[PDB]
């Protein structure tokens, strides 16, 4: 497979003072590793994996369909670990584990844009880009942190400007850990009796309700009025009892 | 002996060992939920 | 106490973001060194210099978090730190406090 | 005849030393050579008088230009720039004639000066500039040297109870409490560098008091500067401070 | 002492890295 590169780089050690030995041997890399270039550079610019023969390096895996629906729900494992770095097929330039990260994260902050913004390609941008020419070149270090920067200057203003993080934070914060307390304490003071009741002595599918009371109430707007991100995140949260009390969930990770 | 510092070193251990704690019992969670499937 | 910090962080990052453009432009010229920067061969003896330096000093979150890992290490600093201040990272403060 | 191909080889390492600032061959048939047990930029590369050819000239600067050329696209990480440089003299090189072979002894001469003079004037507009090299060192005159009585007075006064029990009992928090509060204090508050500053105990031992083992640590490791300055500069300052 | 804690982090680290290691083969294995 990409084991050739490898044979010729280790042949032309021996040839490496001969002129026309050396131009034939690199004029024959040049053009064998074109397609490797190719890949290479779609996966950098558009962060799209297209050659199925399973050549290229950063090796995307299928979810089996056994899984699908597992994994949809938890993305994190999906955009974390069926993404992976073929170690056998890497030359010595990128023999470099930051070098890997970047190349990795780089490719996986443009898919991660792609598919939110349903962005079929990076056209309507315009924007001027300059291709790696070649593995033997000296500016590869420079060209793979100008397109890691790149990525990450998309994918922060998606994410800040476009998705709202910073409300996010303070959604979280008001939430969980209680930067406004009022809403709380009217379930407390609503629910005291139960609360103070053993585990399985109370009804659990009635603190659902009398907490959604609480938190998730709403009134609708009419169409074409933007949501606000605390109004979608309202219905997502979900309130449940756990057989995992406090003391001994947090023994762990040390009625 | 080793040099004592401002930053507490016994802090910044115990805080790594806990991270590993959480990503350990999330991933035996997750492993779980595959499995029985 | 603890967010007080991120959150001044995140409003800098906010601001910053405001006013740049989405999508640079890169240029490059046209490479003319060819034999004078193929290196050829097994490799060179660079190698030695990428280890012998180190990147463990980074701090002064200067112009915002810039980079996605950086935003997330953020905050998992941040969670480790309420995990760790409260009393339930100890074994003694832990059974004390359940005591308690 | 024979002679033309056979040091042509010799005049592509330097050329790949020269331009990119990197070292090809792998056996000892050059007059420059690297030492990976050496744990200091500045003694890793090292010159052999010995075996500069005759037919090579201003070999004196051709080092220099090469140990600058890896200290700036390996330390300092301007990748930038050099590559600029890369291409500007590449352009010369190889476009402009045929490569070092393909050049007149004076006009060789006179590219390695115009090489050297771009060189080091980039060297100083970096860390003289950017790194801001008079001021650091300024800086570390005025915490070494105790220059700044004021702060010392102060960590003195708020420490005079954590200094008197062994150097074992002090712990970190206690010294990063002190050493706030004396910065509080003292007019060091208003410093531009007031973040650099840190506090350590070097040698814990049982029979050595706090009096006798704090020393003030100026933090530089941030910049390229730390590289020059190998550990012997730093332990002489630390032992100067002692007195 | 801190050697003890950074044993302990090493072992944990080869736990993980093992848990990801069965993952890897069982998505293998089910395609």
């Amino acid at each position: 497979g990409g084991l050739l590169l490898q044979v010729i780089q280790e042949r032309m050690v021996y040839y490496k003072g001969d002129p026309t030995s050396l131009d034939f041997l690199t004029q024959l890399f040049d053009i064998v590793s074109s397609d490797y270039i190719g890949m290479l550079n779609q996966w950098l610019l558009e962060g799209v994996i297209n050659d199925p023969f399973d050549e290229f390096m950063i090796r995307e895996k299928r979810v089996p369909d056994s899984f699908m629906e597992i994994f949809q729900s938890k993305s994190e494992y999906y955009w974390n670990e069926l993404f992976l770095i073929k170690i056998d097929g890497l030359l010595n330039q990128f023999q470099n584990s930051t070098i890997q990260s970047k190349i990795l994260n780089t490719g996986k902050y443009l898919n991660i844009f792609k598919r939110c913004t349903g962005l079929h390609n990076f056209e309507s941008l315009k924007e001027k880009l300059t291709t790696i020419t070649s593995l033997a070149a000296p500016d590869l270090e420079l060209k793979i942190d100008e397109f890691y920067h790149r990525a990450n200057k998309m994918l922060m203003k998606l994410l800040f400007d476009g998705y709202n993080f910073p409300s996010v934070v303070n959604i979280f914060q008001r939430l969980f850990l209680f930067a406004d307390s009022f809403q709380i304490d009217n379930f407390i003071d609503s629910t005291f009796s139960e609360l103070k009741r053993g585990k399985l002595k109370i009804s659990v599918s009635r603190l659902q309700k009398q907490y959604d009371d609480i938190f998730k109430e709403k009134i609708e707007n009419k169409v074409g009025v933007r949501p606000s991100v605390y109004d979608v995140l309202k219905k997502n949260q979900k309130l449940s009892v756990t057989s995992e009390s406090l003391y001994k969930v947090v023994e762990e990770l040390m009625d | 002996n080793i040099a004592t510092t401002t930053k507490s070193r016994e802090e910044e251990l115990n805080k790594r060992i806990v991270n590993y704690k959480i990503q350990l019992k999330l991933m035996k969670n997750f492993l779980q939920e595959l499995i029985d499937r | 106490h603890n967010f007080e910090e991120i959150k001044n962080l995140i409003h800098t990052t906010a601001t910053n973001l405001a006013t740049s453009e989405l999508g640079s432009d890169i240029n490059d010229e046209g490479d003319n060194i060819f034999n004078g920067s193929l290196i050829r061969g097994t490799f060179n003896n660079n190698s030695i210099f990428d280890s012998k330096v180190h990147k463990h000093r980074t701090t002064t979150y200067v112009e915002g978090i810039s980079t996605v890992e950086q935003l997330i290490q953020k905050f998992l600093d941040y969670s480790s730190t309420l995990l760790n201040d409260s009393l339930l990272t100890r074994e003694e403060s832990l059974r004390q406090l359940r005591k308690m | 005849t024979a002679f033309t191909e056979v040091v042509k080889p010799y005049y592509n390492i330097v050329e790949h030393w020269i331009v990119k600032g990197e070292l090809i061959d792998n056996n000892n048939e050059f007059f420059i050579i690297f030492d990976q047990e050496q744990n200091e930029f500045n003694s890793i590369i090292k010159l052999l008088p010995k075996k500069i050819p005759a037919f090579i000239k201003s070999s004196d600067k051709i080092f220099q230009i090469g140990k600058t050329l890896i200290f700036l696209n390996k330390y300092c990480r301007e990748l930038k720039w050099v590559n600029q440089y890369n291409v500007k003299y590449s352009a010369i090189l190889f476009n402009n004639h045929q490569g070092l072979a393909s050049m007149t002894t004076n006009e060789m001469i006179k590219l390695i000066d115009s090489q050297y003079n771009e060189i080091l004037t980039f060297l100083t507009q970096i860390i003289q500039g950017n790194n801001k090299l008079f001021t650091h060192v300024y800086n570390f005159k005025r915490f070494y040297f105790m220059e700044t009585n004021d702060f010392i007075d102060a960590i003195m006064v708020k420490g005079k109870d954590v200094f008197n029990e062994s150097s074992v009992n002090i712990s970190s928090t206690y010294l990063r409490k002190v050493l706030q509060d004396a910065i509080q204090i003292s007019s060091v508050k208003n410093f531009e560098y007031v973040d650099r500053l840190d506090s350590r105990v070097l040698n814990p031992q049982h029979g050595n008091l706090g009096w006798e083992s704090f020393t003030i640590e100026y933090k530089i490791d941030d910049l390229p500067m730390s590289y020059l300055f190998e550990g012997h500069q730093h332990l002489q300052y630390l032992k100067m401070f002692h007195f």
